[PDB]
């Protein structure tokens, strides 16, 4: 899925304090979603591989 | 980015001879490449009121940018612009604002003691903008124009062309 | 004054004359000003004239 992203955070930053906090909150929430989503996905797929291979035998 | 010339012209009492030591070109005497720091011709005479307008005949939107100058002492402003109460206004068919110079004691910085703040607005095809001012206007002489799309990257590392 | 049991919403506006020949006839020759103050809100505005488009 070739969605292309662009910067929203200035590394050489001089930002405000409210909108900065709003942007900070969503990034961690989505980051936790990806971390929680990814960890269960891999651990979930490993279960099938072990189970499937044992069945073919 | 592309460009188109303003076409602006100014009277005999207006000039662009102001120079600042803080910018580096051929010994220091210079100013930005595409903005004009207007000041009075004679010493002790006021800045005349002038109206200026710009037309857009291109098939695409533009981006006009200008600035206003803040002196740092009462002894400074009267020499440059005059003794009257300065004021400038900008109005397009989609924009409207007003600004006023103000002076006061301030710190020292690498270039002189003073400040200038820039402003900008978008202009549509077949649309005009007008500038009314009698001092303090850092009037542009060439305007910018943006086309296409790119990708901004902000880092610090050697480049590789292979 | 509000005597109802619910909040309201009040709107107003300010006039920007487009030439000095306008304001001196409509409003006068003094420096116009306006201030608005509630128990929760406080602001101030000023008319300003200047050449503009059509
Ligand atoms: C937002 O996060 C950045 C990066 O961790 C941090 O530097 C900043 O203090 C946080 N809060 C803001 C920008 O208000
Ligand atoms: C700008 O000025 C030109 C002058 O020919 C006029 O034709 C055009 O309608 C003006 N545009 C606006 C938006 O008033």
């Amino acid at each position: 899925t070739n969605t292309e992203f662009e910067s929203i955070e200035s590394e050489f930053s001089e930002i405000e304090h409210q909108i900065g906090n709003v942007i900070n909150w969503t990034k961690d929430s989505i980051t936790d979603i990806w971390t929680y989503q990814a960890e269960l996905l891999v651990a979930m797929e490993n279960q099938h591989t072990i189970d499937m291979a044992d069945s073919e035998m | 980015i592309n460009k188109i010339s303003t076409g602006f012209t100014y009277g005999s009492s207006i000039n662009s001879a102001g120079t600042t030591r803080a910018c580096m070109r051929n010994g220091g005497n210079s100013f930005y490449a595409e903005l004009k720091w207007l000041v009075s011709k004679s010493k002790g005479q006021n800045f005349p009121q002038t109206t200026n307008t710009y037309r857009n005949t291109d098939t695409a939107e533009h981006l006009i940018m200008w600035g206003i100058h803040h002196p740092s002492s009462t002894q400074e402003k009267n020499d440059l612009y005059g003794t009257q109460s300065l004021s400038i206004s900008v109005g397009s068919s989609t924009y409207r604002n007003n600004f006023v110079p103000v002076v006061g004691a301030r710190p020292q910085v690498n270039g002189q003691s003073g400040r200038i703040d820039f402003h900008w607005t978008l202009v549509q095809p077949g649309d005009n903008i007008t500038f009314s001012h009698n001092g303090g206007l850092i009037a542009p002489s060439r305007v910018s124009k943006l086309i296409g799309r790119g990708l901004g990257i902000q880092s610090d590392a050697p480049i590789d062309n292979n």
